[PDB]
RNA sequence: AGCCAGAACCAGCCCUACUGCAUUAUCCUGUCGGGGGUCAAAAUCCGGCGGGCAACGAAGUGCAAGAGGGUCUUGGUGAAAUGAGCGGAGUAUUUGAGCUGGCACGGGCACGCACUCUUCUCCGUGAUGCUCCAUGUUGGCGA
RNA sequence: GAUACUUUAAAUGUGCAAACAAACCGGCCUUAGCCAACUGCAAGGCCGGAAAGAAAAGAAUUAGAGGCACCAAGUGGGCCUUCUUCGGUAAGCGGAGCAGGCGAUGCGGAAUGAACCGCUUAGGGAUAUGUGGCGUCAAAACUUAUGGGCUCAUUCUCGAUACGUAAAGGGUGUUGGUGGCCACCGGCCCCGAAAAUGGAUGACGCUUAAGGCCAAUUAGUGAAUGCCCAUUAUUCCUUUGGUAAGGGCGGAAACGGAGAAAGUGUAGCCCUUCCGAUGUAGAUGUGGCCUGGAGGUUAGGACGAAGCUUAUGGCGUGAGCCUAAGAUGGACCGGCCUCUAGUGCAGAUCUUGGUUGGCGUA
């Protein structure tokens, strides 16, 4: 139902010193589980952008940005990942959903099943909401036709789960056990 | 038939732990040390040896007396 | 769990149990909130200036 | 004290976004352990810090000041145990519902404010919260305090873990969950 | 197994460092050696005589003896279950005086002043603070922490 | 009162009940221009400036304090019931929330430090008892 | 160098110190010690002072009582694994370093397995978990969801629980990705893929999966834990033992019941409290059990001793003890304290006696 990754901004900097007084800040975008994985991914990026350790670092700040009105969009996802064989590999690819947060998590499910790719391998560069004239796809772009219609087939209907029955009277709704 | 190998020695070694050191103040003997400076040494502890039994036969004295 | 040994560790529980259904007073936190979000939104707007 | 110490907080907070700064927080003082491993094919290094640190038994818990040696301590165990940063209703519910005091050598449940008066003869902790007061703020009497008391035996925790064997970043329970050991022991007290 | 003698595998460990060969100097002829002094046993490759045993290169022990041109020094030895107390002899080349006690001796000696200052009634120097405090922080400089394309 | 049942009450323990504070801005809303598309016009989208709380279940954000059911998982029926729960005395006490008059906090004070709504309060039973055991209600079965 | 020896140089290590027989500040005594000499230096002492008893700066912690002896057992064939490795074409092969295991150990899981995963063990309840699971076998989604992708496999055959028993190269089969209808890189599937009794995702079976990747907890409603299973965890009852911890023990008086021992060990002098409890070889303890005989003491028997028989119960954790019945027997013998030994049997191709299936067979 809900998706399973939260949007969070962490913000950032390395501790004080002699040789530093002032140290720089840094804004962070990230979409993890929970706030202690945002922060270990933030950690991870400063690391190995900045060459500054958690060990020697403070964190300003760590919210949870909010998602804007549920409303039917395109939202182009820029992402990368990967692999040994291959190795590192950027894609960009559309997706249809209401929120942001959305279609990241569609996102990491489609990278999981084509191709076997986990949460960790994974670095979301961007996302964001683009117009109906700029879709390339047009799996994507048949949803913006203004007359769609379709039926529903082959439908696999299970009854309430109060109602729910092993045997039954073959043309009626009767229940003989359960 | 000569096997050689050092495997449950440290667990052994450890049961009734290492033992430290017995501090420096214990068994502080001064055999095969420079020999002048001891016989000077001797000479002082011998001084030294008269002057506490005279200082107790005073304290013995003055206790009486007072 | 206990009433008598919550009371008998710390005497002053009553005290708070009082604060706390005063607060989960449905007037009370109405006015309470309304009151607060003048009193906050006021005073963000006078020291901006 | 603690209501209004939230307060100042609150309005410094307020302050510094007002205008656009940052406020930075206080590290924490205190930290809260747990042990998630039984007693097996543990190395002696590792061993001997469990040993050290009173967790003996899988579900023993403790509160440790958060400096510089206790953290590198922990490191070093760092699979075997879960920890964080305890709150204040998680410091009363393990003093007033697991708390047991070490009495002739004995384990003895905490039942009246007398028998915590004749254990610590001070007269700065005669009372149960006056034990939390030292516990949660790191007060100066804090190794006092938790020395006199027998390590927490807790419950398994109701409702499950999520994989011993993995770090909690990694979807696992071993280390360090911040904040987030709160939840994890409310379901084991 | 087959050889074991008295400087066996003693290849890198009795050597000069690079560009640094040659005799011990005046310094070290003009140091004065007491009992009871710690000291280092460090083995100069260049004397000769009067070298300990590898096993003492890099130990530290105490002085119980000095000779017209030799040291004896006591030395911690840990062999199965127990701690011995082994005594050797060196030539003054292959020691060093030791500065295991200069942190405690300089406490002492701030404290000896702190309590002269206390007793004359002058003011005091200023504690120091905590750095794990709160705060407000000012910044100069806000940044965007991304990874992009030109990265790879 | 021996055996076997059922229900009630008391102590303890174990479950489910009853819950507030902070944070929202990469957001909400009205116009102007663009861009889009239709059989025409709306929207998705971008940039100007006007206001702001998405506030009935708005966040599935952080921290939370708020008597009904079991005990064939325990002991008992008041042979010293220590109770905010059993007793005596009155109607007030003092906990919070709003609103009030030196120092701190920031470049004014969101309300830190010191001096009207909302709840029940004070008092009591030592062991000339060192230890153990002997105390309810309603049926079935046993003359 | 040759055509790996080395300036540089980690991680993991390793030695010492961090105020009570110690060290710091000034009186003095002594030395046939050093120095040209001593009012300097070296050494041993005596008399005094100081002492956040070790501040602040992230500024330790402890289920943290130190030291010293005596007497003696078993063992001196090992093996497995993790990370380093030397020999060897390789080995369930030989040799080593560090740690953990099995041997000496079950229990809960991986269908099965000394050594893998979880957990480590007094006798029992309740609650909750670990590893592993939730179509049937088989407890759990009586085949959950108001989650998203992908996959069709025809004689060993799609696939599906680690440790543990197939490669290059091809494929318009299908699903996507990068750069320019093309060239390359992916995901599943298919060729490549050939042995000896009939047979193995454990079996059946499964394809709007009961498969493979990812993600939930009753579902864009509005607030921490779907469910099942341990010799583990929490808690309650009972036992036993402690380097155990407290209390009572001059009979208050009167007349619901009884008892009340100054105590290692008992049918424990009596209460209360806390913690531990598995184990081969081996050590030790026991008002611990049993057998023949001696010194004492106290009893029994022709109204029936020893011995023998048992759907004869009772007591004890146990070795065992005691009662009942004999439609058994016919003359000796039980308890307690000391003493003493030819003093306890399931197995030694054990000794001696007697039976026995094969067999009414050859
Ligand atoms: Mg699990
Ligand atoms: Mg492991
Ligand atoms: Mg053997
Ligand atoms: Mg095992
Ligand atoms: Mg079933
Ligand atoms: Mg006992
Ligand atoms: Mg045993
Ligand atoms: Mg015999
Ligand atoms: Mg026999
Ligand atoms: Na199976
Ligand atoms: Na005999």
């Amino acid at each position: 139902v809900k998706p399973h990754l939260r949007h969070y901004q962490v913000v950032g900097r390395e501790s004080p010193s002699e040789k530093n007084p002032e140290p720089t800040v840094y804004k962070f975008e990230v979409f993890a589980p929970n706030f202690v994985v945002a922060k270990s991914r933030f950690w991870r990026m400063m690391r190995v952008k900045n060459k500054v350790k958690a060990t020697h670092g403070d964190v300003l700040s760590c919210k949870v940005v909010k998602d804007a009105k549920l409303v039917a969009r395109n939202y182009l996802v820029d992402i990368a990942y990967y692999s040994q064989r291959c190795g590192y590999t950027r894609m960009v690819k559309e997706f249809r959903d209401v929120s942001k947060t959305g279609a990241v998590s569609q996102a990491y499910h489609d990278l999981a099943s084509r191709h076997r790719a986990r949460y960790h391998n994974i670095e979301v560069l961007n996302v964001k909401s683009i117009p109906d004239h700029e879709v390339k796809h047009l799996s994507i772009a048949q949803y913006h036709a203004p007359n769609l219609s379709f039926p529903l087939l082959q439908r696999r209907t299970k009854a309430t789960r109060k109602d729910r029955a092993i045997f039954v009277k073959k043309n009626t709704k009767r229940a003989v056990v359960a | 038939s000569k096997n050689h190998t050092n495997h449950n020695q440290s667990s052994k070694n450890h049961r009734n732990g290492i033992k430290g050191p017995v501090p420096l103040h214990l068994h502080n003997s001064k055999r095969g040390s420079w020999l002048p400076a001891l016989v000077n040494a001797r000479r002082v502890r011998k001084h030294n040896q008269k002057a506490a039994l005279k200082k107790r036969r005073e304290r013995i004295a003055a206790f009486a007396a007072k | 769990k206990n009433r008598r040994l919550r009371l008998r560790l710390n005497p002053y529980v009553k005290r708070e149990t009082a604060a706390a259904k005063g607060m989960r007073n449905v007037a009370n936190r109405d006015a309470r909130r309304k009151a607060k979000l003048a009193r906050v939104t006021k005073a963000k707007k006078a020291a901006t200036k | 004290e603690y209501r209004g110490a939230e307060k100042k907080l609150v309005t410094l907070r307020r302050q510094a976004a007002s205008h656009g700064n940052y406020y930075l927080e206080a590290k924490p003082k205190v930290a809260v352990v747990t042990r998630i491993r039984g007693i097996a094919k543990v190395n002696p290094k590792q061993r001997k810090i469990l040993q050290l640190l009173r967790l003996r038994q899988i579900f023993n818990t403790v509160f440790v000041k958060m400096n510089k040696p206790m953290e590198n301590m922990l490191r070093a165990v760092e699979p075997y145990i879960a920890y964080g940063y305890p709150s204040l209703a998680t410091v009363r519910a393990m003093v007033y519902k697991r708390g047991y005091l070490k009495i002739n050598g004995q384990r003895v449940k905490i039942t009246d404010n007398q028998m915590i008066k004749d254990k610590y003869n001070n007269v700065d902790i005669v009372c149960a919260e006056d034990m939390v007061n030292q516990i949660y703020t790191c007060g100066k009497h804090f190794r006092t305090v938790t020395h006199g008391m027998w390590p927490f035996k807790l419950a398994p925790p109701a409702g499950g873990m999520r994989q011993k064997r993995r770090h909690f970043v990694e979807g696992g329970d071993y280390g360090n969950r911040d904040t987030l050991i709160n939840r994890f022991l409310a379901r084991m007290i | 197994v087959h050889s074991y003698g008295y400087k066996s595998g003693t290849r890198h460990l009795f050597a000069k460092k690079f560009r640094k060969h040659g005799v011990p100097s005046v310094s070290t002829i003009l140091t004065n050696i007491k009992v009871g002094d710690y000291v280092d046993v460090v083995a100069d490759s260049a004397v000769r005589e009067g070298m300990p045993h590898k096993y003492y290169h890099g130990r530290t022990g105490i002085v119980w003896n000095v000779t017209p041109r030799g040291v004896g020094v006591i030395i911690n030895k840990p062999v199965r279950t127990r701690t011995l107390r082994k005594r050797i002899c060196v030539r003054f080349e292959h020691v060093r005086k030791s500065r295991c006690q200069e942190a405690f001796k300089a406490k002492e000696h701030q404290f000896q002043a702190y309590l002269a200052a206390k007793k004359a009634g002058k003011a005091l120097p200023p504690l120091q603070k905590s750095s794990r405090l709160g705060g407000i922080v000012r910044p100069k400089n806000v940044e965007v922490l991304a990874r992009r394309v030109a990265d790879y």
